């Protein structure tokens, strides 16, 4: 029938074999094809989740501020009233002034108080905090756990300070500007800021299937049980108006 | 019996025993089930079905293990338990094998620690040295960039690392994650009146 | 680690640096052979056996706190509990009443010669 | 980012517009016109396709 | 296999990867800026990339 070919479809795609028992030359050939269709299906479905299962290669969220200013559902942040702060309240970009515009209608939560508050507000929540670029490659290599997504929005500079008027100023730009090419001053920024050991990451044995990994299935089972009982009971009202 | 968590393998059993009974309970329920086997001029009260509650439940382990049975899933209403109880089955043996072949490769990719240059990125596993001896004082004046960098774990992590003793500095490594740094004859001596340690690198 | 049999630590603070904290802590011990009673760390040292497991690392390293803990089994009943036992036995609350209902199914009807409907 | 140069209004040695360009420099930064004037000339004809 | 080799296999990705590729010839302008800062580099990563 058209019910008995259609349940010798599902019943070779899950391979189970049927009784529906192709006899005819001519419908072997499509039992010689669509057996052929599934057992490369399902090897290549086998092939490929022991392909997830151990290498696990994530994919992140944000990757860049512009892309950030979309995410609403993740909130941004900002050191109380800091140079960052003043940065975004006086920017002329569109996209940073939308960026400061979530910022000034919620401030409430968003807006905190101190770069050590606003590390363990990411820790613990969806956070976006803004520092200075400098501080982030600071605690970034220092707790493992955290990273820098983006690049450089402002490009400020630090610089030895001298009196209004001085010999000193210029007999160190001379100074500064040798150690840069000698490769000391970035010689002296791998002795502080290289952290103390982050490479603690690499593929790790996924010890179990739980119900956060396969779960849906258990979904789908007990959708497909109650779907079956409304069709129990259509064959019920379906035959006996039949019968009558 | 370790790619699957021991509550899988329970609601797995549960299903089976589950969707077995539920497709019992509509087998003795469906009307286009009740068939008639009859080889002669027909329709003298020889109307049955093929479902016991001992048949459908070697439907259920029958299609589990992947190998069919006979008791022919024929009504509307009964082949859609078989159309997703098939279902189920096909995933939990496809993420049976994809997950074991994930804990007998990764224990192959794994190599054990065999060189201090790999031991430099080990923070997990802590290192050690007798107190200011020979060994403690290369170190310090080395100059070779991963050999200072492990001073540099020693020096500012001093405190616990640092043992006493070698005597002392043996225990360190038999009772916890430990990577101590003794003479290479006496880890030749340790090594073969202790069997159950070794000398890793060179 | 004073040689001699008591100690008499001291703190200095004035009006320019009252507020100033340190917090100690002390160990009788003796050196080596070690009898009963006595946890021997390796450290040079020998502690009393109250010291043991009480929380306090003593022998600087954790010697005594370290291999010691109190821990459980059974990874198969380290879930029969709050609500993940309850949602087990939820679905084995729906379960069983799918084995029972099952069991008059099969024993008041029959298959042999029956009409062609029953069931629940 | 490898090295760590940097562009530069030359004056010639010893001049009062080397420091009073300095001021004018960074108030260009702050003002956000010098972010600006990159993103005229350096910005492509026509790259998008959302990778 | 072949499906979690690809997987495994990343893309070239920072310089000192780039100084393992070995398959993959490094460049640069002929006697600029950028080759003079090579040969008088300290950084062992960049004098291996001169090497
Ligand atoms: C929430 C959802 C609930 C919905 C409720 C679900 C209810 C679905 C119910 C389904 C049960 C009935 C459908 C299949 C028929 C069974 C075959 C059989 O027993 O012999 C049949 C022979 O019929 C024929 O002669 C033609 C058979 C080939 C084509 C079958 C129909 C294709 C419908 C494809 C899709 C089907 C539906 C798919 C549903 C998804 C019996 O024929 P008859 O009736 O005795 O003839 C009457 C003659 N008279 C007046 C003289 C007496
Ligand atoms: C009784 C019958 C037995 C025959 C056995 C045959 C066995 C194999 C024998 C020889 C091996 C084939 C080598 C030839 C190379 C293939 C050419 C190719 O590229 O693909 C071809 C597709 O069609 C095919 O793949 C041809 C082979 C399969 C034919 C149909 C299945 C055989 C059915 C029986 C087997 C199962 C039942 C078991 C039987 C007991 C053409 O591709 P294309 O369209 O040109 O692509 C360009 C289109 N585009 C531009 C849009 C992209
Ligand atoms: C006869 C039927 C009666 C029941 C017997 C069943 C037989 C088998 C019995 C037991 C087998 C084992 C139990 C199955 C579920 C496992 C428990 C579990 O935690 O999984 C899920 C819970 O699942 C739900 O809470 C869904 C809500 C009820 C189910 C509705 C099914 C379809 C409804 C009618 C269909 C209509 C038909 C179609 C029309 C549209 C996980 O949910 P989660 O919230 O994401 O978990 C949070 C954790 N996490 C975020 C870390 C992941
Ligand atoms: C006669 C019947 C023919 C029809 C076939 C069509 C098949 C197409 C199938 C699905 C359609 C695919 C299109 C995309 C829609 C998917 C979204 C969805 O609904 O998922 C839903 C679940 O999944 C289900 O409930 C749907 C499946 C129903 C049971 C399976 C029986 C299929 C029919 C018989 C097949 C037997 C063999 C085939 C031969 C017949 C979402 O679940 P949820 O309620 O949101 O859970 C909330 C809990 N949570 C918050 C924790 C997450
Ligand atoms: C592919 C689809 C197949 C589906 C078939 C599924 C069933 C297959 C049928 C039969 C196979 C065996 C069934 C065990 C299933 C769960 C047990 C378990 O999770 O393992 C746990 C214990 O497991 C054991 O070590 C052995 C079982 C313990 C005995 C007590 C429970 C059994 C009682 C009735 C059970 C049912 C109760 C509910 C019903 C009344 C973990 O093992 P371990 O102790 O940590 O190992 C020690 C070594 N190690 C620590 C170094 C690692
Ligand atoms: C894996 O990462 C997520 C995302 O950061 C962690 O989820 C947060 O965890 C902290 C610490 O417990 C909580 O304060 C947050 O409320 C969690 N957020 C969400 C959305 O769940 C998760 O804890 C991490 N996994 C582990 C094992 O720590
Ligand atoms: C990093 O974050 C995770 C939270 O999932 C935590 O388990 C881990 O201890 C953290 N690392 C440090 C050094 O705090
Ligand atoms: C080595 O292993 C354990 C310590 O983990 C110890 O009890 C055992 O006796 C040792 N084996 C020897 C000395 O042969
Ligand atoms: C200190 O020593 C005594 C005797 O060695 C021992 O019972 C215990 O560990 C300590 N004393 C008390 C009162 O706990």
């Amino acid at each position: 029938t058209l019910l008995n070919s259609f349940w010798f479809g599902v019943g070779a795609l899950m391979q189970q074999g049927s009784e529906l028992m192709p006899k005819a030359l001519s419908t072997r050939i499509v039992g010689g094809i669509w057996w052929f269709f599934t057992l490369i299906i399902i090897s290549s479905y086998t092939a490929n989740l022991a392909a997830f299962l151990t290498v696990e290669r994530m994919e992140s969220p944000i990757d860049s501020a512009d892309d950030l200013a979309k995410q609403t559902k993740i909130e941004y942040g900002a050191v109380e009233d800091g140079a960052t702060m003043t940065f975004f309240k006086k920017s002329k970009i569109s996209t940073y002034d939308k960026m400061w515009a979530f910022m000034s209608s919620r401030r409430q939560s968003v807006l905190v108080k101190s770069n050590e508050e606003g590390i363990q507000r990411v820790l613990t929540s969806d956070y976006a905090f803004l520092m200075e670029s400098t501080t982030i490659e600071f605690v970034t290599q220092r707790n493992c756990n955290l990273t820098q997504i983006g690049g450089l929005i402002d490009s400020k500079g630090y610089g030895v300070g001298t009196p209004m008027g001085s010999p000193y100023r210029d007999k160190i730009t001379i100074a500064i500007l040798q150690l840069q090419e000698e490769g000391k001053l970035h010689m002296m920024k791998e002795k502080w800021w290289r952290g103390n050991g982050c490479p603690e990451e690499e593929s790790k044995e996924a010890s179990a299937l739980g119900v956060q990994n396969i779960g849906g299935i258990f979904i789908v089972l007990a959708a497909g049980l109650v779907l079956s009982v409304f069709v129990a009971v259509g064959e019920f009202l379906y035959k006996s108006k039949k019968n009558a | 019996l370790n790619p699957l968590s021991p509550d899988i393998w329970m609601y797995v059993l549960l299903a089976c025993l589950g969707v077995s009974c539920v497709l019992f309970v509509i087998a003795r329920f469906s009307p286009y089930e009740w068939y008639n086997p009859h080889p002669c001029n027909p329709d003298s009260d020889v109307v049955e079905n093929n479902f016991t509650l001992l048949n459908s439940f070697w439907f259920g382990v029958g299609a589990l293990m992947q190998q069919g049975s006979e008791l022919m899933p024929k009504a509307l209403s009964t082949r859609i338990v078989g159309g997703i109880w098939w279902f189920f089955t096909l995933i939990i043996i496809s993420s049976y094998t994809a997950n074991l072949a994930a804990f007998l490769t990764v224990e192959r990719m794994e190599s054990p620690i065999d060189s201090a240059d790999d031991l430099a990125k080990q923070t997990k596993i802590e290192y050690g040295a007798v107190e200011d001896g020979a060994t403690m004082t290369f170190f310090k004046k080395s100059k070779i960039s991963t050999y200072d960098k492990m001073w540099a774990f020693m020096s500012s992590r001093r405190q616990s690392v640092l043992v006493k003793s070698n005597e002392e500095g043996i225990q360190r490594v038999l009772t916890s994650d430990y990577a101590f740094l003794m003479e290479s004859t006496t880890i030749e001596f340790v090594t073969q009146r202790n069997c159950n340690l070794t000398q890793i690198g060179g | 680690m004073l040689k001699t049999g008591v100690g008499v630590i001291r703190m200095w603070a004035d009006e320019g640096s009252r507020l100033s904290r340190f917090r100690m802590l002390f160990t009788s011990f003796v050196e080596p052979p070690c009898t009963s009673s006595t946890f021997f760390c390796h450290s040079n040292m020998c502690i009393n056996n109250s010291l043991v497991c009480n929380g306090v690392q003593n022998c600087a390293y954790p010697w005594d706190e370290n291999h010691c803990k109190e821990k459980k089994k059974a990874g198969l009943f380290e879930q029969i509990t709050k609500t993940h036992g309850t949602i087990i036995g939820v679905t084995s609350g729906i379960v069983l009443v799918l084995l029972i209902i099952s069991i008059l199914v099969q024993v008041k009807q029959p298959r042999k010669k029956v009409m062609a409907c029953k069931t629940a």
